[PDB]
């Protein structure tokens, strides 16, 4: 289970290559469920399938 | 004068990454090939829902704008420009004078917000009291006019000012730019593998 800055969820976190801008903090999915997300500590970019 | 927007004026409707995928939006844009005014010139311009400038540049004679509705102390007023080595913003109830030319205002008070940091693109946006600013710079074969071509403009700040603007007017340091007006319309954006949006539809044109 996940709760980045509110952002509620379950999923199995991984290190993401995807490339976000400076100014991203989320993914999003076609039904707009977040995708991807940046971590507000480390700044790190995460995956959550 | 006036010059027309080839495709330009396009920015990131948000701050969140989308890739590979055709995405539809609704914001305030600059619609495709609009009738733009060309500057060579500091007049006082309205600012409507949104400004898109561009400028045209080799010796940084352009250095910032102000922004607000009676200008003259009455109200407040937002000032930004870029010095030798900061970019300063603040909102205070400035006296700004008739000709500013980098001499500005001849006074400055009840101020409540302050933040400190080829074509040249830039958009502004006022929305519920946030003032959005978006830009991009790029190397093109001419200074006088206007080039072809699509580009983004990506998010440069997003200041909390919560203040009314009507006019704008731009500061010089003692070159041509370009002046749009946003409108409210629908959007279909390319968003490439890389997350960068590299093409735009724009859903009223035609
Ligand atoms: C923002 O400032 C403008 C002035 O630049 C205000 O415009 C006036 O609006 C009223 C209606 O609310 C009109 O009757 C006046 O004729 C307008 N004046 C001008 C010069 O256009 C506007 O009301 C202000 N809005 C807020 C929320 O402060
Ligand atoms: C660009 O602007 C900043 C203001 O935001 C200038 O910084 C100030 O410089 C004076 C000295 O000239 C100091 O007394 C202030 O304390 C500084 N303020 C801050 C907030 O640091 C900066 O000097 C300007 N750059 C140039 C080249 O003039
Ligand atoms: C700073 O702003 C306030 C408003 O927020 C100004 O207050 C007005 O002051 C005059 C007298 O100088 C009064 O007649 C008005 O009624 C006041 N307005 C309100 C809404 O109370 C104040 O004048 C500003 N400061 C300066 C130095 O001009
Ligand atoms: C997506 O971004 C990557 C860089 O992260 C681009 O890959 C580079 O492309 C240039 C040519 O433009 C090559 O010289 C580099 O060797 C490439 N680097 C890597 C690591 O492959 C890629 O071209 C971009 N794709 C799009 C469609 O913009
Ligand atoms: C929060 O902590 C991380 C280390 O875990 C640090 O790198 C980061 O700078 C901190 N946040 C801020 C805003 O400095
Ligand atoms: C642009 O708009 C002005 C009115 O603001 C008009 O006079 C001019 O003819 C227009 N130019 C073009 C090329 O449409």
């Amino acid at each position: 289970n996940f709760n980045f800055n509110g952002l509620t969820g379950t999923g199995v976190l991984t290190e993401s290559n995807k490339k976000f801008l400076p100014f991203q903090q989320f993914g999003r999915d076609i039904a707009d469920t977040t995708d991807a997300v940046r971590d507000p500590q480390t700044l790190e970019i995460l995956d959550i399938t | 004068a006036y010059t027309n927007s080839f495709t330009r004026g396009v920015y990131y409707p948000d701050k969140v990454f989308r890739s590979s995928v055709l995405h539809s939006t609704q914001d305030l844009f600059l619609p495709f090939f609009s009738n733009v005014t060309w500057f060579h010139d500091n007049p006082v311009l309205p600012f409507n829902d949104g400004v898109y400038f561009a400028s045209t540049e080799k010796s940084n004679i352009i250095r910032g704008w102000i922004f607000g509705t009676t200008l003259d102390s009455k109200t407040q007023s937002l000032l930004i420009v870029n010095n030798a080595t900061n970019v300063v913003i603040k909102v205070c109830e400035f006296q700004f004078c008739n000709d500013p030319f980098l001499r500005v205002y001849s006074s400055a008070n009840n101020c409540t917000f302050e933040y400190v940091s080829n074509l040249r693109e830039f958009v502004f946006k006022n929305i519920d009291g946030y003032f959005k600013i978006y830009s991009k710079h790029t190397p093109i074969n001419l200074v006088r006019d206007l080039p072809q071509g699509f580009s983004a403009l990506e998010p440069l700040v997003d200041l909390p000012i919560g203040i009314n603007i009507t006019r704008f007017q731009t500061l010089l340091a003692l070159a041509a730019y370009y002046v749009g007006y946003l409108q409210p319309r629908t959007f279909l954006l390319k968003y490439n593998e890389n997350g960068t949006i590299t093409d735009a539809v724009d859903c009223a044109l035609d």
